[PDB]
């Protein structure tokens, strides 16, 4: 809900975690004013390419992303301003979702990934009531905070940058178009990612026209684990027209009634 | 930390939806059309794997709601969900603009359209075994736990003339162990109580079952034609039922009027249809009287 600014004193990166699409991220300390305190965190740098100079001061969004606090989402601890961007988050050992269902893969329980579902859902169903759009939703942008409890990532950096194909709606491919409902698209690929176990989206295929595919009415594979019953609300999600897609409490509301009866809906062995 | 465990129990529907583009398949001409969309004839051409496969392509207008569309998906849902003989399963769906259901094309098409082209040269067996066909088709879909909430000769489809199947499904509806009864469309198909109560049943699917067979016995006669659909609920009430078919003895009008009784329980099972349409598909010429023969 508030949102904390940082001085570039008050901020020190130790090791590159790694780099995405967007920025660069360090794992880092925060040591505050006039105290002698390592405090673990999460140190995200943003390279400004805005060309005005934009990120010496705090902007508007830069606000909108710091006023933000669910159970399923990264809180955002402070940015801080300067010719770098630097967003700091909590430091969450257990790493993203996609490396934890590679990991465990059939070994994790059904009722988990659908609960898992039901919570990304949850996050996405906050940042949207909140005007907040992602941009830029993964099974990699998912970290667990706990064993149990997975929270979304990444959120709002994307149009932090002047104006992820495998993740992206079509009307984002094509027109560079963002909605909530792009991010329903996008959180079904999610879930395809989830339920097949760390999968990777289009594998033979390469980037220069999935948009193509996609037109032609091809979409990502039903799941081996998946039922019907499930793989309809991904086939949903991936619809052209973009008020057929889910929204996100329908889409946590059927994941919770499926959570009611996991082997029902999942099929592993 | 997670949300119940509420369990019914109960297998899990493994169903493929295959998924296809648009240029796998062609289209060659249109079997039918209509504010559902257009039905189209072509060929399914799979990717790697070449045998080339007459199928059928309900194509249908884009989606007016956010479930005008899921209706849609129900009706995918339920034609991926079935197998039989005697009923036409999906073989896939093309996903865009507009969705596009696949199915296995039947040379000879609509059943309605074939007893009355045809109208003279049926014979005694081709009618019991439809008859047949269509209670076995019918049962299996009472097994699945699934109505068929628009069960008629228009959606009949013919492979060959020895064999039929059932489709549509735009209405059909799945019953959970739950529920034994659907509450909520053609009038002068459906059950009473499904006119005056808005209640589906695996029996009214048999009411829908006689009016078939009297369908095809008349050899695709229009049902209660100048009857307008508005209150044909009163000549119900008055315990007027359709017209016994000039082929038709007295035993097989006995179970079309067994299908029209108002008890719901009092009707015929499916089971049962198979197993009296069956007896008399072993001698025709005795339960039908036609002078082609
Ligand atoms: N709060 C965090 N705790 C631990 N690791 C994190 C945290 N946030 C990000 N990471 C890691 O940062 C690494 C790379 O960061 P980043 O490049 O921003 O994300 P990404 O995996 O590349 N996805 P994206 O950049 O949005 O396309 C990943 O391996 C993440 O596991
Ligand atoms: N597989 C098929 N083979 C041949 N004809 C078909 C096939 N599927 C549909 N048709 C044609 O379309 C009609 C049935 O379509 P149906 O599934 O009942 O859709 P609706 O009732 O919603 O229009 C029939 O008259 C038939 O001629
Ligand atoms: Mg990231
Ligand atoms: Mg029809």
């Amino acid at each position: 809900v508030l949102a904390r600014i940082f001085k570039e004193t008050e901020l020190r990166k130790l090791k590159v975690l790694g780099s995405g699409v967007f920025g660069t991220v360090h794992k880092g300390v925060w040591i505050p004013e006039g105290e002698s305190i390592k405090i673990p965190v999460c140190i995200k740098v943003i390279e400004d390419k805005s060309g005005r100079q934009s990120f010496q001061a705090v902007t508007d969004h830069m606000l909108a992303i710091g006023s933000l606090d669910h159970a399923h989402i990264v809180r955002l601890l402070g940015l801080c301003p300067g010719s770098s961007l630097q967003l700091v988050t909590q430091y969450l050992p257990l790493g993203s979702l996609l490396d934890h269902v590679r990991q465990h893969r059939g070994a994790l329980g059904p009722q988990l990934l659908l609960n898992w579902g039901v919570q990304i859902a949850k996050g996405m169903y906050y940042l949207e009531e909140h005007g907040m759009v992602h941009r830029n939703l993964a099974a990699r942008n998912v970290l667990l905070k706990s064993p149990s409890q997975v929270q979304v990532a990444d959120f709002g950096v994307a149009d932090l940058l002047p104006p992820p194909i495998k993740w992206m709606a079509l009307e984002s491919i094509h027109f560079g178009k963002y909605t909530h409902q792009s991010d329903v698209w996008s959180y079904g690929v999610t879930v395809w990612e989830l339920m097949t176990f760390g999968a990777e989206p289009y594998a033979g295929l390469r980037l220069a026209e999935v948009p193509d595919l996609l037109e032609k009415g091809e979409r990502l594979a039903q799941p081996q684990i998946c039922t019907i019953d499930v793989y309809m609300v991904m086939v949903k999600c991936w619809m052209i027209d973009e008020n057929i897609r889910p929204t996100f409490k329908e889409l946590a509301n059927e994941f919770t009634r499926m959570a009611r009866d996991p082997p029902r809906y999942l099929v592993i062995k | 930390l997670v949300e119940p465990l509420t369990p019914s129990g109960e297998a899990p529907n493994q169903a493929l939806l295959r998924i296809l583009k648009e240029t796998e398949f062609k289209k060659i001409k249109v079997l039918g059309s209509g504010a559902f969309g257009t039905v189209y004839k072509g060929l399914w051409i799979p990717e790697g794997e070449k045998v080339k496969i007459p199928v059928a392509i309900k194509e249908l207008r884009e989606a007016t709601s956010p479930k005008a569309n899921k209706e849609i998906l129900d009706e995918a849902y339920v034609m991926a969900s079935v197998d039989n003989p005697h009923v036409c399963r999906l073989l896939g769906i093309c996903l865009t603009s507009t969705v596009q259901l696949i199915t296995q094309l039947m040379p000879f098409g609509c059943l309605l359209d074939y007893v009355r082209e045809h109208k003279d040269n049926i014979g005694s067996q081709y009618l019991l075994n439809w008859c047949v066909q269509i209670a076995k088709g019918m049962n299996y879909l009472e097994d699945r736990r699934l109505v068929h909430r628009d069960l008629a000769a228009r959606n009949v489809l013919v492979k060959t003339p020895q064999h039929v199947k059932i489709t549509d499904f735009g209405l059909a509806k799945l019953l959970g162990a739950e529920e034994k009864e659907y509450h909520a469309v053609p009038i002068k198909w459906m059950a009473l109580e499904s006119i005056l109560h808005r209640i589906y049943t695996h029996q009214s699917d048999v009411w829908s079952y006689g009016v078939t067979v009297w369908e095809l016995m008349t050899f695709g006669s229009k049902p209660y034609d100048g009857i307008p659909a508005s209150e044909i609920s009163s000549i119900l009430e008055k315990g007027e039922r359709l017209p016994q078919p000039p082929i038709c003895t007295i035993d097989v009008y006995m179970i079309m009027r067994k299908c029209w009784m108002i008890d719901a329980d009092s009707r015929p099972k499916f089971r049962e249809l198979i197993i009296e349409f069956s007896k008399m598909a072993r001698d025709p010429q005795r339960y039908l009287v036609i002078q082609g023969d």
